[PDB]
């Protein structure tokens, strides 16, 4: 069910990521608005997505060895004792800056594609 | 190793407009069709945190609606021809008053008879007969388009993709605070925008016994939400039997008011059942005696005779009544009933500067069918040294109307976007 | 059978447009290709153009892809060719002609000339 | 094994808002130009049915023309002070024109004007037993709104255009009856040129059939539906309103004028529309033909319809900017039967408080044009009524008019549905 | 001239034509798909001069556009028009020979024979990325 | 061999719909809060043409300014009642101000009341020829309306934005003259703060230039050109109406009320406005010195416009919700030969019933504010215009007042333009596909 | 910054590809048009991305010579003696051709992967 | 691809077995049509593809091999033989026609 796994662990709550894809797209200026802004949400994230090297992926590992702080956990914490509101709730804070070195990197990466890496 | 995960099952609160879907103003509002039943997820093993007095669920709805019944009232009549002095006789609760109105024809002035209710007319002179409709010295009298309906029906607020509406399913929940059985919507209830200042008619039962909700019961000036888990019937009866007439007063605009009363003129009373009303009170301060302990209650009412603050106003469907509170809250308690109420044709719901609105009436005779669901109660100030705590009626505004209805839902935004630590390389 | 008959403007001018139209007859449009051929004067005949009725899915000779223009009117079943700025060099028997459409079920498909129309002499 | 395709050439029918294109009120709105040589595709072996008395694309139609009728005259001028007691003497038969005077306060509040106006009979009803007392018809029961004269109303060929992930579905059998299988169906993007001409009794500048006429019935059987004729052949009918007429305005407030008639010169005469009486002659044997094809062994009559009201017992249009209301009756008065062989000049009045949507409190008032008016329109179809209840008889009565205004657009967009294309779908396959 | 595939059809050209031939125009479709935002925008700038009812059309072309890429990128179908997957088919979906199916039906009627099961079919093949997205996690010989 | 790059940084002139950033009828609807310190990126080696006479910012803020003083006007009070018979006598000047008696219906339509109101002569044209009759200056061909006394037109500095996908280039040549290369451009997502001040001869409030006065013309040798000069140096205005009024409503309809005044306490007096003279003559010799450059070995001669309606040949000015219309003649009355080296008390009048658009068939009335009224402003540019038909001699004439109203945010607009980016570029690279 | 590398080389300006892509994404009628038209113009250029193999891609090395009617200056020069505005006026007239290969070099490459391909 | 005719001409008397060869710059797989272009009238269709006898071709008219190599032949030019013997690469290089052999008889 929609949001069924958010009571879940993330192990677990990792196999309905579809489940809410599926509905994060889904006087008539309030409707409009509505549905445009609904539509730049979509667009704003997959943008995100996409300049970074995670376009088309529901699991995306990126060129980001963990640096000081950003996580207080560790893997069986996470995935097996928490759930991913919990999670959030951990990591509230460092959420920015670290998209502008994912950022950089996959540029890089795409520059070097024609340069220096398995090149042409 | 950083890994990104989309489609996460997160969100925070977050308020954003919702729409409508429904099943009248409220038709071809409400445009979107509803859930083919319920559509809800139960969300186990989650605890989410209400809070019914901060929600902008209902701020919405309070907009919604006013921008709505201001819509509506456009394409009608402007009742300004008709603030005119006015002859009027007794028949002296409601008057047969004639007036000289130019009709639709420039070159013709007819003289027209209408019958208008005591508190919808102004004397104007010294001769106990002139007389003038009310507020429209100051005010545009706009009358209401007989053919548009504004009953309340049940509505679902929905929200947009990428939004959810949570619901609590704590059966006793005290309106605020962590709620541990929540339940994931895309659409409320159908919630009826009913209009009433006291009585809350037409609404929801309490799933158990009786529920009493406060944003903090020893404050003063606020709110109580008394909700019950059975209703109370009663039958408003306006008793006269009237036959409605026209007056046309501009090309194809007519002001409709009752051109005659056949049989006996009486005043209308609600029927309230006298042993549910006295089961009902009984039940509420027992409860509420849990919450202001080793105290007696009794009901003392508020001021005088004022229409609009002291006496219980709402709607039936075009005829508005206001009812004399004091024949329901009067009582002692430790250890049928007849409610008169008066009708006005000239109200301003919202308390709008320039504007207010002329309500036909309803030709034959009615009976306002409803159920009283909960109660908005405000405490007496300054009585906790008196071993008797005084309650009356009233207090508060429009607001909490829809208030005892949204307080157990929520709108929250989203975030499927999450960063997550992997065990696997990028491998560039 | 096929009976397609050309018409054509009695003359052009040097250096400027010409046109020229087929009447089909007898036959479908559709599921056919329509097409001009011209042969110059003591010449072999040269391709100029084809377009597939159903859809005027137009294809054209490299030499004249510069300056030619072929359409159809399905309402009237008929074809209709055109050149810019058509030099005196151009002036041939114009004719026209349908090709059929071997489809088969594999969605194999070749073209050739079948039906052909009297040819209409033009110069420009 | 499942497997995914995309770019299926499969649709499903569909309701959507169609667009307008072109290549004035019309100009304006349908602002989009269309395409040079657009693009039509013909698919073999396709059998798709339509039915064109349920096509949305008609109630799409009918919803936008009222739409720009109502916006077009939000700013004009309405004709509210001019509801007045007017003193009418005949201006010539001589009673249809009339020369009204008024007293009419002006943009001065306290200054009462004397005004003359020019109006036609249809437009003034008596209300005193005087015998030159009169009034504007309706308006003391509706709202009379002045057409701005710089607003043209002249009907222009538009195009319905489908958004992207929709196409129209054209039916191409030449003889088509308006409902069940077509086999003969081709997909564009945008309808044929339709010119919203608004008449109610001959369809005018309209297409015509490709081959012969076509007749067209929801059920030709139950009488009360409205059987569409159309043309094989157009019959040209010239319309004439030639008096000339001196344009005159009247303020009737701070920027707000009224437009009339201030003088005509020369002789008052009636308007009317010639129509060939050899080709009407041909026209109705040819649909004879037809409709005894339709109603076997039986004599048909065709009468003028029913009833003292000149909106639905005349035929009417606006040509040169005016309203004609012409009658009929000698182009409908005829009896044939089936042993048949192988100018006509029609009456017309002039209107100008036109109820042309038949609104309820609301009414056009459409200004005089000076000079003479001139008019050639081409008869493309006619809409007729069968009279019931004539089971014991061997004769049909056939009269003009039909039973809705979507008439006169279904006879256009009869033959196009609109279908949303669903390219994804999924097989079975050999993996 | 000669070749394999009837472009030369058209949009819908081989509607009428049977699943397998079909299956060579579904550039054709999808090119009149994957362009409705780039033509119409060019077609925008042939009249500067050009309310609710064009926002509704134009939102909803986009919601069009996006909900079948969505779906496409949720299937692990993302840039391709022909797709498969691990998901097996069911007889209960549709009992038919395949070489019927693909030589003696046309899409409209495979579509119409199958349309009950469209959204069941849909869902697995959802469930069965989501699978793969965690082996290519999971399984981290690959990592 | 042919490689694409999306988010090249590139762009092409664009004319697109800009939105407006704040911070009454500007703040409602100005509604975007700005964004504190702007990126203000610098573009080290580029080189952008600007043209200030075809940038379509300035056409899009005059329809915004148009259509929102329309939507302001529209649920106000009209005035159609009052245009009747006025029978007026003098106060006190001696007849600028007039006590005006009419019938008017009330807010109760079945009695007529004899009202008072008190008009400005400019508002009022005579009817008859007994001096007593008059009427509302258009009241017969237009319709007046009546400004709502709780919506407040005192401009605020507002910012134009860009939407996404375009940006604004901005010239920090400092003494760019609003045309041609400008060689040190920068990017921006808003404007600076503009104030929609309107005036007809001296921009009130503006900005100032960084190092020196700058004249700019479309076409200096062009006579038909307005020449905008903007000024380093500010020159202070203080504008008042000493009379102390006190207002009065007179009710016309069910809520419509019409205000005028009451009364005025203590004598009548002229609403003068003052300029420092010595600053005047300072600036004036600094605008003669730059302006010589165009105009080379000419004596620089200013006089007043030639006769015409207060609109055309007064300094029209919006001060604390009047409309005053002073004489700017002491301003424009001199004769400089380039040789030279180194109050002003201006008459003005108030009109009620203004016509700031030109528009045919409507007017507003502003109503009487109670009180007095004070303005101290900044003359921050000058619009003249040359005279025509002059040439054969060596003198040179300029007279206050420009065009229409762009001509006052030209001037603040000059240095702005509206650019599309198009992010996709192609290069010949040298590397296979696969 | 955004556009700060408008005046540097082609070169260096292709590390700040990540720069404006971001910024491309993001009374009544009068703005919400905007705002759908912002949505418009962002997915005109991912869908011309779409028809070009190029879905995903920052840079993209498509299969079309180089060697036909286009001014082609040195590649050199190109990079670091010439930025992209100079570049882009440069070509201009070409725009639309070199559009069109990139679409006709991407249906054969759609043929192969498609109608030749045809594997499972 | 071109297709050229490789004999310039395949003149006789009468009733010979007159035959010419379809030569191309590549192969036209089994698109090498003919077609006989006869004097004052649009040309006659002679054989489809690289053999297949056109509709209502006489008996007599034979066609042959495929592509670079074509060849058709009269099995005896009995009559209304002087028509030129047209052919065409109707595959990948457009529709482009042969020089054709003046064929007579
Ligand atoms: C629309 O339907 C018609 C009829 O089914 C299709 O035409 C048919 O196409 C088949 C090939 O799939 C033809 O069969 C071939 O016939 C020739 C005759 O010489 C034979 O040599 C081949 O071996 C093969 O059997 C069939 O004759 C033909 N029928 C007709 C009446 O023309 C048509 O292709 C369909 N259109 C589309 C777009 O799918
Ligand atoms: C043009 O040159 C001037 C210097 O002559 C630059 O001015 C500086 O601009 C920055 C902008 O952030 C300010 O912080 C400095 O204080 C300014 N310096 C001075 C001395 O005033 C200006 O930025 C240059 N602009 C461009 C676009 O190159
Ligand atoms: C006025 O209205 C009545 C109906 O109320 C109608 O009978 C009469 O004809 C109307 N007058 C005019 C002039 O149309
Ligand atoms: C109508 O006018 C046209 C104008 O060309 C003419 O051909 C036709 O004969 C006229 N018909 C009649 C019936 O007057
Ligand atoms: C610019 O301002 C300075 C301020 O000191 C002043 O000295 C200078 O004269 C002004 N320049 C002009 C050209 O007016
Ligand atoms: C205007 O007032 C300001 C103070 O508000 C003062 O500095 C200035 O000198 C005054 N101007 C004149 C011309 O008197
Ligand atoms: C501008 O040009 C100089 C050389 O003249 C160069 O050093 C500088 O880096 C360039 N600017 C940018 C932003 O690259």
């Amino acid at each position: 069910g929609f949001l069924g796994a958010a009571g879940s662990t993330m192990g677990a709550a990792s196999m309905t990521l579809t489940v809410q894809a599926r509905q994060l797209l889904s006087w008539g200026i309030k409707q409009l608005q509505a549905r445009v802004l609904a539509v730049e949400h979509y667009l704003k994230d997959q943008q995100l997505l996409g300049i970074w090297g995670c376009s088309g992926k529901l699991i995306c590992t990126t060129a980001v060895p963990w640096n000081a702080t950003w996580s207080n956990k560790t893997l069986d914490n996470i995935w097996n004792n928490m759930t991913w509101m919990e999670w959030e709730k951990e990591i509230s804070n460092y959420t920015n800056l670290i998209y502008n070195l994912i950022e950089e990197s996959q540029n890089q990466q795409e520059k070097n594609e024609t340069e220096n890496l398995t090149l042409c | 190793w950083v890994t990104v995960y989309y489609g996460v099952p997160v969100w925070k609160e977050a308020t954003t407009t919702l729409f409508c879907a429904s099943d009248n103003v409220w038709a071809t509002h409400c445009c979107v069709p509803t859930d083919p039943s319920p559509q809800e997820v139960v969300l186990e093993n989650v605890t989410e945190n209400f809070n019914m007095w901060k929600n902008n669920m209902v701020e919405q709805m309070h907009e919604d609606i006013i921008s709505l019944w201001d819509q509506s009232l456009k394409p009608c009549v402007k009742l300004t021809p008709l603030c005119v002095t006015l002859n009027c006789t007794d028949l002296g609760e409601i008057k047969n008053c004639s007036f000289n109105i130019t009709t639709s024809v420039r070159d013709k002035m007819q003289k027209e008879y209408a019958t208008f209710y005591k508190l919808d007319i102004v004397p104007i002179d010294n001769d106990n007969n002139s007389y003038r409709l009310i507020n429209c010295n100051t005010s545009v009298i706009t009358q209401a388009c007989p053919k548009v309906s504004f009953e309340p029906i049940p509505i679902h607020y929905c929200a947009p993709a990428g939004f959810a509406i949570l619901k609590c399913n704590n059966k006793t929940f005290n309106g605020t605070g962590p709620c541990t059985n929540v339940s994931t919507v895309q659409c409320t209830h159908g919630i009826r925008p009913v209009v009433s200042t006291q009585l809350l008619l037409n609404g929801s039962l309490a799933e158990e016994e009786i529920v009493i909700r406060s944003e903090n019961f020893t404050d003063n000036g606020k709110t109580i939400i008394v909700q019950l888990n059975e209703s109370v019937e009663i039958n408003c009866t306006r008793p006269n039997n009237n036959t409605r007439k026209s007056i046309h007063i501009g090309p194809g605009r007519a002001f409709y008011t009752t051109g005659q009363i056949i049989g006996n003129i009486r005043q209308a009373h609600c029927n309230i059942s006298r042993a549910k009303w006295n089961n009902t009170l009984h039940k509420i301060v027992k409860k509420l005696r849990e919450q202001f302990r080793n105290k007696t209650i009794v009901f003392k009412q508020s001021s005088g005779g004022d229409p609009e603050i002291v006496m219980h106003s709402f709607n039936c469907g075009g005829e508005f009544f206001y009812c004399n509170s004091t024949q329901l809250f009067n009582s002692t308690w430790y250890g049928n009933i007849t409610l008169p109420c008066r009708i006005k044709q000239i109200i301003n719901l919202w308390q709008e500067v320039g504007k207010a609105m002329y309500a036909p009436p309803i030709g034959g005779q009615i009976r306002c069918s409803s159920n009283i669901t909960g109660l908005l109660l405000t405490r007496d100030g300054g009585n906790n040294n008196i071993t008797t705590e005084i309650f009356r009626p009233g207090g508060g505004d429009m607001r909490d109307n829809w208030r005892s209805e949204l307080y157990k839902y929520k709108v929250v935004k989203i975030e499927p976007l999450g960063v997550a630590p992997t065990k696997c390389k990028r491998r560039v | 059978x096929x009976x397609x008959x050309x018409x054509x403007x009695x003359x052009x001018x040097x250096x400027x447009x010409x046109x020229x139209x087929c009447x089909x007859x007898x036959x479908x449009x559709x599921x056919x290709x329509x097409x001009x051929x011209x042969x110059x004067x003591x010449x072999x005949x040269x391709w100029x153009x084809x377009x597939x009725x159903x859809x005027x899915x137009x294809x054209x000779x490299x030499x004249x892809x510069x300056x030619x223009x072929x359409x159809x009117x399905x309402x009237x079943x008929x074809x209709x060719x055109x050149x810019x700025x058509x030099x005196x060099x151009x002036x041939x028997x114009x004719x026209c002609x349908x090709x059929x459409x071997x489809x088969x079920x594999x969605x194999x498909x070749x073209x050739x000339x079948x039906x052909w129309x009297x040819x209409x002499x033009x110069x420009x």
